RNA sequence: GGAGAGGUA
């Protein structure tokens, strides 16, 4: 993370695509290099088809300047999420806010 | 566009003596360098008997040196040679430079 | 006149677990500035140290890859496990051995360790088993050296991994002069000497160390 | 501000700082400016040149 | 060594024959089976012919003479 | 890991007698700054070395007035004392006696012999004199000493210079044991003022230093 | 080999 920001760091993070966001706040069920698994909260989830939130993560792959892109998950087992909120840091970023 | 002698080293980056920035208006900040070697021994001689470093010190477009002492060094010297009013060991008297150095150590 | 006194190393406060001081005394006016730089550069210089060199897990080919059950990167791991502290008594290179099971983190005390090799800071993590049934082995290599080896420009089957080499125990050493309390006489210096090691090594030894090795090359001047 | 949160610190208000050489251990005159900078390498590699 | 060129351009106050004359030495010297006339210093040949010309015992004219003697010599030696 | 490089050759280079420059070679990377270093301050900072201490005139008992017959002035005559080499035996502190009179460069060796004190320059020069009836007596007290006390520290008085060295410099440079080149070498010149040749000052100062830390093996 | 786009000093 750089020490001194302008704050306008966790807009661009979030708003580009690198990074896993969660989109229904729930819980984390199962975490992997690879994947991630999410227990929707009880009231976001749909009446019918309740199912549970997946992700999976896209490992080194190269960039179109020859830089190698992966995602590490950012969180823990039984760790309460929130809808929004980051899951996967992608390259050069560190806590769902930029760092170059 | 000037010759000189090479001297081998470890890494991957042309190094050059500092001076003559200011005769190829080089920054670095990036700006790169290409290299040629002259093959045949006249092409030799042309080389340290013209274009040689040593050679060219005085532009051709005036008398005016070119291999002036650009930005930090002559920082250091004037900064060298100023005088504070009242400063440690003052007012004493020397016997000659190398005196004054071993002082200052 | 024409004689001066011999410095003693008087104390050893062991401030802390790694922070540590020392004290040199007495010492001659204007000799504590050099003596002080002089082992500051030695000691910073060369150390032996017993970092580690080479890895060899037991389901993967690449520090690339990933490895089912565990939550980091093989090069998680390998950076971890490069920061990591050991000692070793007699023998110059070493394997060790980890093996484990189940789920939560894995300090470096999990480690089979044998008697002669000693874990300075047994509660350093290394990974985290995020399944019970998701069990991780390796062999690790341990050698002797001193400063830094990139992996690079060291002189086989495809599953050694090979890491960079950081033979150094100390991090940061600086000094002190003051006027002692001698009998009677002014002018006469006393050198204090703040270390802070990773915990892995002796101060008084390294003080001893550093000495010996500046005094055996100093020794080339005389008789020319 | 950032007077008042270096003050927080026990940090020279000042902002500079007095230094020593590495290689004479002298001290440098002229209190000198120090501190932290975020910086980033570029993508023009020596190598690839 | 060799860092400048102000004595040779002094004994030959023109700087361009003095590249033709100290090259024609120097080809001498390499390609022709010639020896030096200054002690070398395990130096290149070129620096040697400048040196030379720097001590002023090798010039363009004393340069002619030579190869005039030395051209009379083979004709006075095929007999 | 207990082996390092022992530097070989020790060559040297003889400029004038008083002057040297020795270089020494392959060293291990980084010891260059360090050895160069500490035998610099050892050198020019504490030596064993006696140089004259004080001094007074018969007919000038202050520092701002004017001996007639006399060419230069009191300052200038204390600057060349100043300049002064002696060396001296287990006698701690002399004083000398240099009265002399009529037209002429007062060198060194009009100072009396005074047995095991030796003046190593003759040449010389102290002052000169202008009429060849003027005359000028003068004592000179002479002790020992190790570094260089000024005047302000404390019948006239001179600052003290007891070390002998006047220059020291060095510049490490690149060298290669037939790989591995980053490694350096040791270039030291030195300028004496001729009390001893620069060679044996070096092994004095190396006998000081490595003695020191004796206690440390 | 030639076009077009972007980029560095
Ligand atoms: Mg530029």
């Amino acid at each position: 993370k750089p020490l001194v920001g302008t704050g306008m760091e966790r807009a661009v993070a979030v708003d580009s695509g690198v990074t896993a966001v969660a989109k229904r706040g729930g819980v984390v069920q199962y975490v992997d290099a690879s994947r991630i698994v999410i227990k929707v909260n009880e009231d976001e989830m749909y009446p019918g088809e309740a199912g549970i939130d997946i992700y999976n993560l896209t490992k080194y792959t190269r960039s179109n300047q020859n830089t190698c892109i992966n995602q590490m998950p950012c969180v823990s087992l039984g760790e309460p999420v929130e809808r929004g909120d980051v899951l996967a840091d992608g390259p050069s970023t560190d806590l769902g806010e930029l760092a170059l | 566009i000037q010759a000189f002698e090479p001297v081998l080293i470890e890494g991957k980056a042309i190094q050059l003596h500092p001076l003559v920035c200011a005769a190829y208006n080089a920054d670095f900040d990036g700006d790169q360098m290409a290299v040629h070697v002259p093959l045949t021994l006249e092409a030799q001689l042309e080389a340290r008997a013209l274009m040689m470093s040593t050679n060219n010190i005085l532009s051709p477009a005036n008398g005016e040196p070119i291999i002036v002492p650009s930005q930090d060094v002559v920082l250091g010297l004037y900064y060298m040679t100023r005088d504070c009013v009242n400063a440690k060991g003052e007012g004493m008297v020397l016997t000659g430079p190398k005196e004054a150095e071993r002082l200052y150590r | 006149v024409t004689e001066f006194l011999k410095p003693r190393l008087v104390d050893i406060e062991q401030v802390s677990s790694t922070h540590a001081k020392v004290t040199l005394e007495p010492l001659e006016r204007g000799f504590g500035h050099t003596l002080g730089n002089a082992l500051r550069r030695i000691l910073l210089s060369s150390m032996p140290g017993c970092a580690v060199t080479e890895v060899e897990i037991d389901g993967v080919l690449h520090e690339y890859s990933t490895k089912e059950g565990v939550q980091e990167d093989i090069l998680e791991i390998l950076l971890n496990l490069k920061g990591l502290a050991v000692r070793v008594q007699g023998k110059d290179e070493v394997i060790l051995t980890l093996n484990k099971s189940g789920i939560g983190p894995v300090t470096a005390a999990d480690i089979t360790h044998d008697g002669d090799v000693e874990i300075v800071k047994p509660q350093h993590v290394i990974c985290h088993l995020t399944d019970e049934n998701a069990s991780i082995s390796m062999r690790i290599k341990v050698q002797r050296g001193r400063g830094y080896v990139p992996a690079s420009t060291r002189i086989r089957p495809i599953g050694r991994l090979l890491v960079d080499a950081c033979y150094s125990p100390v991090e940061r050493i600086a000094y002190n002069v003051e006027a002692a309390r001698v009998e009677q006489r002014t002018d006469l210096d006393k050198l204090v000497i703040e270390m802070e090691t990773n915990g892995t090594i002796d101060p008084e030894e390294a003080i001893r160390r550093a000495a010996t090795i500046l005094a055996e090359q100093l020794e080339a001047f005389v008789d020319l | 501000e950032i007077k008042e949160l270096l003050k927080l610190g026990d940090l020279p208000t000042s902002g500079q700082i007095r230094l020593y050489d590495g290689r004479t251990g002298e001290q440098f005159e002229r209190p000198v400016t120090v501190g932290y900078m975020y910086m980033l390498k570029l993508n023009h590699l020596v190598d690839d040149k | 060594a060799r860092v400048t060129v102000q004595d040779a351009v002094e004994k030959i106050g023109n700087r361009f024959d003095l590249v033709l004359v100290a090259a024609r030495r120097a080809r001498q010297m390499q390609v022709g089976g010639k020896d030096p006339l200054v002690p070398e210093e395990n130096d290149k040949t070129t620096v040697i012919a400048l040196r030379e010309i720097e001590e002023g015992l090798i010039n363009n004219q004393i340069l002619d003479v030579r190869e005039r003697q030395e051209q009379q010599e083979q004709e006075a030696a095929e007999l």
